[PDB]
């Protein structure tokens, strides 16, 4: 049978009895907040084979190994995560093993495991074989592995299969009774049973007979009468992104948990809670919703005045949120492919009223994922009327493709700081795109931090001549040709020994330590005929020094429009 | 003694110790001074031996892009500024683009005076504002401080400015080690405390203070020691006073030591930790071991990652009934 | 006193005990109601000193 829409085991074991019959969990599954150990093994359910949304365990007691409870669970399609993960096992007091020997695939989301008491056998898993995008995992706050030994069948002739990952080749095994037996190479991506009998193409996890389409435990795309078809046939409709079910069923379900309207509604061959923006259930029907006649933006309210986005479920909440009428804050610490999911969740954001802050959004190197964001109303600003704030963000090599991207703020002045891989050139380009340059100050958009390590466009200064010595060099470079010679043109010669030509520019971080770009400032000579020169003395008769110069306008007022002149890095070997 | 220093053009830029020797002995200045010292070795001691005799300035002082310079203590005997020669806008003290600037001379021992020029503080991301106000007070002319003279941003905004004081509840000096036990400082979010950073170094003269010497990097002056967070428990009164044992100290020797909280930055580094005072204590008479300070940063983003999860969990798990 | 992390849950446990905690039962498929009629609870126990009164509001008799 199929449970749903979700199960929450809380404060009692007898509630586990809701898992006797139903083998599919058509929703999340929480198990948590119990204090007992006697009946730890009085319950177990060989029927469970598949989960869809995710799995969560917290403060659970008595349990020693999950495998004894779910001897047949194989797949987790991650239709909905918790924070950024499809499986969470947090602060468990007695879990000695993860079990789930038959767990053979995970579709979406990563795993997060930590604060557990006596849990090991997490590294022994070949997460790459069972989980794509293992990089987003978080498995560090658990018991050290050296303490238990994490052994498995093969203690006496290796029985558990063997694979290699991250330059380490060894066994792959969950338990001391069972191993992580992968499929052979003859079929690879395809599924397979024990004794290496590859299953049907569109199978997933495992099956009971090779090339069998109905003897399969799970389906890659969608279920139908148990027949694991990789495509929901017509006259049916997809549901929970994992089962192609009947039509009338979409009406028998209830939705008053969130919205007590006329059940769900059908669109794009799916029984959506409510079909996406720009559509209404004309006549209040669960089977059709034509496109709205007007703009019909799905407003997105605010539980708390500001909706801090630091997870993937926070974006799921904003899946169809096209016009977010609340203040917004980004605080993403990590994540690699999240940027693509945000193009499906947040890619439809067209207007963000209230302030828009970005603090430590390290995982975002380019804000282009907001492909539809065009107007930050900024009607409600932070201190200083900041309608666009960016503080202590990591690289963020780029914001958008200003060549085509249209961005325009209505009120409030922006702010940028500590973006080493973003040189203000793009910031000034944004200002020009928005016409807000007449609104900013000279301290807000600081060039001392934005672009510290950003090497981008700059003017050239051709070395006019050099003459080397056994221990010195007299080097004269060309005078700078700015639009205003009145500017306080002042050069700074950077230099350092370069035994190999794989040398780069100075990025501020190289102040102290070996291979630091040594710097020497010099003012342009008053004589307009003589060009700036320097005699340097830290040289070798045979060393290859990489050296160049950097010139800046240094306008009368602090940072009116600073256009930097960067010279090539020239390698010089004294006679 | 009175040894004036008559200069050409009234403004001698000094970007090198070679330029410091030019004024070695120049106590009273006939003009102003401009500093752009970005890198070099033996800055502290050489500047003390050369410019230590500086009794007063007749002009003004400008300090632009002085990176390798950490503190101004090398202007020991400086007490007065005539403000006759002054930067554009009546600025006796002008400072700009001073990254490693950590602290000014002192505001309990060194007295200062300013005649005509104003102050200026911008892009000093490691210098707190408390010292700025202390200067505003001692130097006088506090009414000369106008708007934009000191932007609260880019002024010690990066270097954590400890706001609260810590107390050593219990101490024990031996001949080779020293046991310490201080108050269990615990912010509202106890988990925001990643640990403590004890700093210590021999100091026979109590005239030592913070930021007395530091190159572009500060892995040379102080001796740092990390201490894992304490053990929290219910009944907050029950948690033992966190402590630590410092090892390897010469018998019968005075060391200067102080605690420094290792905390986490909130949305606006609201969790300003604490620190105690420089404590002098004389001992009893009888493969790259040092860790990378950069690791600290790595310990931050991960910690804030865990707390961002729990706070989310409880934000959706529990439910209040009617 | 303010409560955070594992200590908040330890106190909630000391409160409920054999009485058990109260959640929102999922009555129908799809999303659930507004995740909370207010902000998170830590906004009351971490940022503010929540007393036993607030702790009893989440329990189940
Ligand atoms: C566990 O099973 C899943 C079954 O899909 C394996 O696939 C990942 O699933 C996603 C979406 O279901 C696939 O993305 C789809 O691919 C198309 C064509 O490349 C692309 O346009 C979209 O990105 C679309 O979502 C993804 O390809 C698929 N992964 C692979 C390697 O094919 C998953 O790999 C299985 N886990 C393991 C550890 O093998
Ligand atoms: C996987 O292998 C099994 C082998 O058992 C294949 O079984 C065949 O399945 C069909 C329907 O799924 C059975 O038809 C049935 O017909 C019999 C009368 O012959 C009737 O009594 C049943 O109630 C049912 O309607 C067929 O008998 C069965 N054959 C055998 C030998 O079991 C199954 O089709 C394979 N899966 C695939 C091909 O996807
Ligand atoms: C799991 O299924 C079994 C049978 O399929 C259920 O047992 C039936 O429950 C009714 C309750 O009204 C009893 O009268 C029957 O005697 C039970 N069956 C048998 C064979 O005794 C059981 O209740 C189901 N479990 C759940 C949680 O629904
Ligand atoms: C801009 O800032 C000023 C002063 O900080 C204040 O009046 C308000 O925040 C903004 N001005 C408006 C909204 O007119
Ligand atoms: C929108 O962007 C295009 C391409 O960059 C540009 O030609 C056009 O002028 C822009 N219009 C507005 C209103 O920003
Ligand atoms: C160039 O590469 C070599 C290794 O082949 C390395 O030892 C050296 O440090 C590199 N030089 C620079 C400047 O990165
Ligand atoms: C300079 O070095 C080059 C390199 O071989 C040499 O040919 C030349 O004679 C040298 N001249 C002087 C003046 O050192
Ligand atoms: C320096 O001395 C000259 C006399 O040669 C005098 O005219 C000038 O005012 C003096 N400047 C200062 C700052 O003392
Ligand atoms: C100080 O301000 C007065 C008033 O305008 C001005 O005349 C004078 O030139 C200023 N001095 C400096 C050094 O800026
Ligand atoms: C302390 O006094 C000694 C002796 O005069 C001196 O060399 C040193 O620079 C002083 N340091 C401080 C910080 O006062």
């Amino acid at each position: 049978e199929i449970c749903g829409p979700g199960i929450d085991i809380r404060n009692d074991y007898q509630q586990l009895k809701r898992l006797e019959n139903c083998t599919v969990i058509e929703g999340y599954l929480h198990i948590l907040l119990i204090s007992k150990a006697e009946d730890y093994r009085s319950y177990r359910f060989p029927k469970l084979t598949v989960i869809t949304e995710y799995l969560l365990l917290f403060r659970v007691a008595g349990l020693e190994s999950l495998g004894d409870l779910f001897p047949n669970l194989t797949v987790i399609r991650g239709w909905k995560l918790f924070y950024n993960y499809a499986l969470v096992i947090f602060e468990m007091t007695n879990l000695k093993d993860i079990g789930l020997y038959n767990l053979r695939n995970i579709t979406r989301g990563a795993i997060r495991i930590e604060k557990n008491a006596d849990l090991c056998y997490l590294s022994t898993v070949d997460w790459s074989l069972i989980l794509d995008a293992v990089s987003n995992n978080y498995i560090v706050g658990n018991k050290p592995p050296k303490e238990c030994g994490d052994l498995c069948p093969g203690t006496m002739k290796p029985m558990c299969e063997k694979t290699t990952i991250n330059n380490e080749y060894n066994y792959r095994c969950w338990t001391t009774n069972r191993c992580q037996k992968m499929c052979p190479s003859t079929c690879g991506k395809r599924a397979c049973t024990e004794n290496n009998e590859c299953c049907h193409p569109e199978c997933l996890g495992s099956c009971s007979a090779p090339d069998n389409d109905t003897a399969c435990v799970a389906c890659r795309h969608y279920y139908y009468a148990g027949v694991c078809v990789p495509a929901c046939p017509p006259n049916t409709y997809r549901f929970e992104g994992w089962r192609c079910v009947d039509r009338d069923f979409c009406a028998n379900i209830l939705s008053a948990e969130s919205s007590d309207s006329e059940g769900f509604v059908i669109h794009d061959g799916e029984c959506m809670q409510e079909c996406p923006s720009g559509f209404i259930r004309n006549g209040s029907q669960s089977m059709y919703c034509i496109p709205c006649e007007g703009p019909c933006p799905k407003v997105c309210e605010e539980e708390k005045k500001t909706k801090t986005i630091d997870s993937v479920t926070s974006a799921q909440m904003l899946q169809g949120c096209t016009i977010f009428k609340g203040n917004l804050l980004i605080n993403i610490r990590r994540g690699n492919n999240i940027a693509s999911e945000l193009e499906n969740f947040m890619g439809l954001i067209e207007v963000v009223t209230g302030y828009v802050k970005i603090r430590h959004s390290h995982a975002l190197v380019s804000l282009s994922f907001l492909k539809n964001l065009r107007l930050i109303l900024g009607e409600e600003q932070l201190e200083g009327n900041y309608s666009f704030y960016v503080l202590d963000n990591q690289n963020l090599q780029q914001l958008w493709d200003w060549d085509h991207r249209n961005l325009t703020i209505k009120a409030g002045k922006m702010y940028f700081a500590f973006n080493p891989k973003l040189c203000v050139s793009e910031i000034y380009r944004m200002e020009e795109v928005t016409g807000t340059k007449g609104r900013q100050s000279k301290g807000d958009i600081n060039t001392r931090n934005n672009g510290e390590r950003a090497s981008c466009e700059s003017d050239v200064l051709h070395f006019t001549s050099t003459t080397t010595s056994k221990n010195r060099i007299i080097i004269t470079w060309h005078r700078y040709r700015p639009p205003d010679y009145r500017d306080l043109i002042s050069f700074t010669v950077y230099y350092k020994e370069a035994p190999f030509k794989n040398v780069t520019e100075y990025d501020g971080q190289d102040a102290c330590g070996s291979n630091s770009w040594n710097m020497v400032d010099v003012d342009l000579p008053p004589n307009k005929d003589v060009e700036p020169g320097i005699l340097l003395h830290g040289l070798k008769p045979w060393t290859q020094y990489a050296v160049y110069v950097k010139a800046v306008t240094l306008t009368m007022v602090e940072n009116d429009h600073i256009r930097g002149a960067k010279s090539e890095i020239l390698y010089i070997r004294t006679n | 003694c009175p040894k004036v220093c008559h200069l050409l053009e009234g403004e001698k830029t000094i970007d090198s110790v070679t330029s410091a020797q030019e004024l070695r002995g120049c106590t009273v200045i006939n003009g102003s001074l401009i500093i752009n010292i970005r890198g070099g070795n033996n800055l502290a001691a050489e500047l003390e031996a050369n410019l230590g005799l500086i009794e007063e300035i007749s002009g003004y002082l400008k300090i632009r892009r002085s990176y390798a310079l950490v503190s101004l203590s090398f202007f020991r005997k400086l007490r007065l500024i005539r403000g006759e020669t002054l930067e554009i806008g009546n600025y006796s003290f002008y400072a700009l683009d001073n990254q490693n600037l950590r602290q000014l001379w002192d505001w309990s021992k060194h007295n200062l005076t300013i005649t005509q020029g104003k102050l200026f503080f911008h892009y000093n991301p490691k210098l707190c504002l408390s010292e700025i106000h202390k200067m505003e007070e001692v130097s006088g002319t506090k009414g000369r401080q106008e708007r934009n003279d000191i932007a609260l941003k880019t002024n010690g905004d990066q270097a954590s400015c400890e706001n609260e004081l810590l107390k050593f509840s219990y101490i024990r000096t031996s001949f080779d080690k020293i046991l310490l036990r201080w108050e269990p400082y615990w912010p509202p979010d106890f988990r925001d405390l990643l640990g403590f950073m004890l700093f210590y170094k021999e100091a026979p003269y109590q005239n030592v203070t913070e930021f007395d010497g530091q190159d572009a990097c500060g892995s040379n002056s102080w001796t740092v020691v990390d201490i894992d967070p304490p053990l929290r428990s219910n009944d907050p009164k029950s948690q033992n006073h966190p402590g630590w044992l410092m090892r390897g100290l010469k018998p019968w020797t005075q060391y200067a030591i102080f605690v420094k909280t290792l905390v986490t930055f909130s949305d606006e580094r609201r969790t300003y930790g604490a620190k105690s005072d420089i404590i002098y204590v004389q001992t009893d008479a009888t493969c790259s071991c040092p860790k990378t300070d950069s690791q600290i940063l790595k310990e931050l983003e991960e910690s804030s990652f865990r707390k961002t999860f729990e706070d989310y969990l409880h934000n959706v798990v529990f439910v209040p009934r009617k | 006193e303010t409560l955070c992390g594992a200590e908040l849950v330890d106190a909630l446990q000391f409160v409920c005990g054999d009485r058990g905690f109260y959640f929102n039962k999922p009555t129908g498929y799809g999303s659930s109601s507004r995740r909370a009629p207010q902000t998170g609870i830590v906004d009351e126990c971490c940022f503010r000193s929540c007393d036993l009164r607030r702790l009893e509001m989440y329990c189940a008799p």
